[PDB]
RNA sequence: UUCCACCUGAAUAUUCCCUUAGGAAGGUCAAAGUAUUAAUAGUAUUGAUUGGUAAAGAUAAUGAUUAGGUGUCAACAUCUUGUCAAACUAUGAAUAAACAAAGAAGAAUUCUCAGUGUUAAAUACACUUCAGGAAUUUAAAUAUAAACAUACUUUGAAUCGGCCAAGUCUGGUAAGCAGGACUGGCGAUGCGGGAUGAACCGAACGUCGAGAUAAAGUGCCAAAAAGAAACAUAACGAGUACCACAAAAGGUAUUCAUUCAUAUUGACAAUAGGCACCUAUCGAAUGAAUGAGUCCUGAAAAUGGAUGGCAUUAUAAUUUCUUAACUGAUACUCGACCGUU
RNA sequence: GGCGGCACAUCUGUUACAAGAUAACGCAGGUGUCCAAAGAUGAACUCAAUGAGGACAGAAACCUCAUGUAGAAUAUAAGGG
RNA sequence: GGGGUGUCAGAAAAGUUACCACAGGGAUAACUGGCUUGUGGCAGCCAAGCGCUCAUAGCGACGUUGCUUUUUGAUCCUUCGAUGUCGGCUCUUCCUAUCCAUUUCAAGCAGAAUUGAAAAAAGGUAUGAUUGUUCACCAUUUAAUAGGGAACGUGAGCUGGGU
RNA sequence: AGGUAGAUUACCUGACGUUCCCAUCUGUGUGAACAUAAUGGUACUGAUCAGGCUCUAAGCAUCUUUACUUCCGUGUUCGGAUGGGAACGGGUGUAUCCUACUUGAUAUGAACCUACC
């Protein structure tokens, strides 16, 4: 049975990281966010000062709005039966870049690379390159040759029993 | 014997060691953060500081905006380059601090080309006045902010003098007017330091008193031919020869090596001459 | 692997493949549970696939062709008879003599007293 | 007379039947609480673009 | 608390109450009425994350604790050693949680481009239907499933005494005791099997005909089996899980295996001669320890009785097999008819 | 049931099961206050402890150097900083 | 904004009824029954010792494993539109963890008297002072005057001493 | 090569010693005034007589520490699932996921803007 204090249960939520203490980095209050921007709230418990909720940690969620301060930061939340939308005003020492969407940002750039050849293809008469294949996943393995002069072999049994005193 | 050290590697194992800068006992991370906090809804949009640090010899002044790469300096003035405008001697009074202040100032705004519609005051007789730079038509002044670093800001230290020359020199530095070499007194009192009205009035003490005193402090204003009456008109040509011509200045560098490290090679090696050796003796 | 409890499968012969299809195939055409009759049933629900006889039908599934998924989508699951599943019983692993898992190429026995 | 205190038995099931309403996407496209000087700049040019648009409807 | 058939079909969370045998908001559910619909997911994969549980550690931080060295009785240092923590932790899983995998309406590029504001000023930058406008290219960007899909709107019924299982936990000596996390069930549920049983196993039901099947069985009750090898059985011993009981310990009882010693011209027991020792006959296994199965003792309660009963005993018990053997549900397949969509 | 206790409004660690929620008259404790400074800001300094020294002075008084990751302090219970 | 409801979403509130009454309840106590067996009873394994010598004739510490429901506990599953709630008297039957008689083995068993153990539950196991007592403690007698169950056997069988 | 400002925040720390200063940095001289405190020790200001003595920076060592790599070890633990085995207690097989401590090898920084040599 626990209390409906506001930071409850935060002895390890809130601790800080092993020799992660002291003052927090330089870059994290001289990232540009913008409007759009893929977030992750991790509250740092050394700023006590406008602490997001423990139920917000780790979360991922989208910067809406932009202020002199805080950084805007709209995450889903989930109630009895749906899901309700929040909204949150967060001080830059409390969120984080997320990496969410960079596997998906390489590959805009690999196929808008190829799009700007093909622009430069069609008109000049070459034939224009394709895009990159779709991901798939991992497939059957096709058959193969196994060379006889580079190979060895390597018998296997079941161990007979050794005891360990 | 009861020694009881706590340097153990169970000491090390939780020790965490602080900012690198911080353990040099150059930055103060504290107040750096205050004055890198550019507002958040300004896009990427730079926050000018003015790096003010005195050597024991030279005044080193720099414009600078900090970012995640580095900081990156928009302009810097020395005060050893002082000696092109005519002060050979005393780089770090309160006069070549304001000659170093002023230099940036005019330095800086040839550069982004606004240098003349912002001029400042230039006569020696408002020197001693507050002049903080204005709007002009409907540019605004640049806008710079004063960094001293770790140096403690008194009623008359230097670092005000270098803010001084600046808001003369036509750039706009938020300040108040109760740190400068008045703030008691009155004007004259920081308009004669200005022009090294104190570093005249020694000389014209020190050799009232004492001969081998006023040589050992002046000795090289003795040599060069320094008259302490020539101080004050010294640097109003300095002032008046920084004004018209600011634009800094333009072989192959000469390096000495200092160890080189060991390749594992030479490493591995000597231990095993340590090693054989150990036998020898034994 | 999840679901190994409930289903067993393995990998299919091309002879198990054309009898499921001929004897127990059928289409879902309109929302309807359609037997396999004709070929101009099968031409008019995969015309746009490149599939008009239940030859091609079968070829797709068997090579695993490019039109798989949509070809393969449109075919109702077979309802089978009722077999021998176990030699012990279906409550454990076919390696230990179960019913469940993965047979390999011995669900063709399976599937042979079960079409 | 005790009673049993509180369970969660069956109450994933029961959030599952009429499962997780999503909200829509006008929720997420809401402007309450934004910048004043973005919501300012908005507005001037929303009041621009509407001028010069009802000026020609109005020529015609 | 009064007629029939058909269709859909629940609850024991959360908030408040002078509230605890009861009410209102809310959840599950039903019926009506809609929308071409930025409005699909109790799933898997790839990518970047969050956590501090299981584990692990023990002069790695906080504590607990057994000793042995070295250095200046003890002490204090320092190096080892044995064992620990729900209110200790460096490290840290498996399962999970929340994102992305192209909706100002399916992309991209080029040209042109305005209003505010940031700004030192901006041609940078921010927002403005990726302000706006015109051309060119274009349906591409993991798997699977989904149009009687998806998104709902309104009105409202009943209900918030619950119980059970567990490769789970806390209090307790323990309880068919008390209380919890996740799931599946009974309640609301019949059918085949476990003899009988609310929960166990198979499988969920319109009326039937025929067929293969499920759990599980094949000496008789009772539908259905034949063969093979073994440790059991001289005993109310063994015999269908949940399940309706048995322990520590002992045995020169029995079967198998490992290790060691003596086994030859001669090991043990026996006989005869000078209890140990040596001689001859006797001629093939002998002795010792340990482990794993089975058996016996350990094993005493009240009406007469319960592998279900009869009964079995190189089984008709047990453990494992072989044979394209068999038996069997209202579940599966095919066909016929009745109703809903 | 009574008597006892408040599990009746409430906070900390643990039970609690590495998202959220979360039981017992489960465990160890806590609240009905205190503060014109113990609020705000700026500046300077670094704490506990240990070693070596200095009259009384000793195991504990004050002074100096060195080591000193917080082992101190932060009104309070505990946990975080 | 303040004056407050501490039962803290916030009535204005002392007891006793054995003279008691009503609607209800096994949602819930007092008696049996059922799960458990801490507690009570009984039984084992080991061997530090006692037993003048001698761990095991007879006991067995420190540890440890079970059985029973004849005590008391723990729970609240059945009964609240009622299962008559202690003891005694009468009577039958059942268990053995046996008190006697019968048959046996062992002793630190010369005899006698005894002590430990096995088969065996067909037979027997008393009279009274005090107490409602179960229990207890006495005085006798006896081969012995054993321990318990049957809704804590037995109230349309009795008594009404207790409650 | 050095100095200013930094970002990563121990590959950057700590201990024992070592190498230059040619520029720069530092230590170094002084106390009249701005200003400073019990002390010109700190901070402040004025200066250049000497010095690489400490700083700072570069390197050494079977150096503690720290960061990567194999091994530990598919070992501990874990998700699913029996009419599987055991009187319990606990512990298989199947299809899966798979840490930690430890030991051994390597490294002891990389990198941005401005000025001057």
């Amino acid at each position: 049975p626990l209390s409906n204090g506001r930071n409850r249960r935060t002895r390890k939520l809130f601790k800080r990281p092993f020799r992660g203490h002291g003052l927090s980095n330089t870059s994290t209050i001289l990232h540009t966010y913008k409007v759009g921007d893929y977030v992750t709230i991790l509250c740092n418990s050394s700023i006590q000062h406008g602490l997001p909720y423990k139920a917000f940690h780790g979360k991922t969620g989208r910067v809406w709005n932009v202020n002199p301060h805080a950084i805007g930061v709209m995450v889903n939340k989930k109630v009895n039966n749906r899901i309700v939308v929040k909204r949150l005003h967060i001080s830059p020492e409390h969120i984080k870049p997320s990496g969410c969407q960079k596997d998906f940002l390489e590959r805009k750039a690999a196929v808008a690379a190829i799009r700007k050849q093909n622009i430069q293809l069609k008109k000049e008469g070459k034939p224009l390159l394709p895009l990159p294949a779709k991901r798939l996943p991992k497939q059957p393995r096709p058959a193969e040759l196994i060379k006889g002069a580079d190979i060895k072999f390597t018998t296997v049994a079941p161990l007979k029993f050794e005891e360990l005193y | 014997g009861f020694l009881k050290v706590i340097k153990n590697r169970a000491y090390f194992k939780k020790y965490q060691t602080q900012f690198r800068r911080r353990r040099e006992g150059k930055t103060d991370y504290y107040a750096r953060r205050k004055m890198i906090f550019q507002d958040k809804d300004k896009f990427k949009t730079p926050k000018y500081r003015v790096v003010v640090r005195i050597t024991n010899k030279t005044v080193i002044a720099q414009i600078a905006y900090s970012e995640i790469i580095g900081d990156k300096i928009l302009c810097a003035a020395y005060s050893h380059e002082l000696p092109r405008y005519g002060v050979k001697l005393g780089l770090t009074n309160y006069a070549a601090a304001y000659c170093t202040g002023l230099l940036l100032a005019r330095r800086l705004l040839q550069k982004l080309g606004m240098d003349k519609q912002f001029v400042g005051v230039s006569d020696a007789a408002k020197l001693g006045e507050d002049y903080t730079p204005e709007e002009v038509d409907e540019r605004r002044p640049f806008k710079c902010i004063l960094d001293v670093g770790l140096a403690r800001t008194t009623t008359g230290s230097k670092v005000f003098a270098v803010l001084k020359g600046m808001c003369d020199g036509g750039v706009y530095v938020p300040h108040s007017a109760t740190r400068f070499a008045g703030a008691g007194e009155n004007e004259e009192a920081l308009r004669s330091r200005i022009l090294g009205g104190h570093v005249a009035a020694y000389m014209k003490y020190l050799s009232g008193e004492d001969a081998d005193l006023y040589k050992k402090q002046f000795g090289r204003f003795i040599a060069a031919g320094i008259a302490p009456e020539a101080l004050e008109n010294i640097y109003i040509e300095a002032h008046k020869k920084i004004r018209e011509n600011p634009a800094a200045e333009k072989k192959e560098h000469k390096k000495y090596p200092t160890s080189k490290k060991l390749t594992l090679e030479q490493r591995k090696a000597a231990i095993q001459a340590k090693l054989a050796k150990l036998a020898q003796q034994a | 692997r999840l679901v190994d409890p409930y289903v067993t499968y393995g990998y299919p012969t091309l002879e198990t493949v054309q009898k499921l299809i001929y004897k127990r195939g059928a289409l879902k055409i309109n929302g309807n549970r359609m037997p396999i009759t004709s070929n101009c049933m099968i031409k008019k629900a995969l015309g746009d696939k490149d599939v008009v006889c239940v030859d091609d039908l079968v070829h797709e599934i068997y090579t695993v062709g490019k039109h798989f998924k949509e070809v393969n989508n449109k075919l109702a699951p077979f309802k089978l008879n009722g077999a021998k599943i176990a030699e012990k019983n279906k409550k454990i692993h076919f390696i230990l003599g179960g019913g469940f898992g993965n047979r390999e190429l011995l669900i063709n026995k399976l599937l042979a007293n079960m079409i | 007379s005790k009673d049993k205190n509180r369970s969660s038995h069956n109450q994933s099931h029961k959030a599952h039947r009429n499962g997780f309403y999503k909200p829509k996407k006008s929720a997420y496209m809401s402007t309450k609480g934004m910048n004043v000087q973005v919501l300012k700049n908005t507005k001037a040019q929303r009041k621009f673009a509407l001028a010069k648009k009802l000026e020609a409807k109005k020529a015609a």
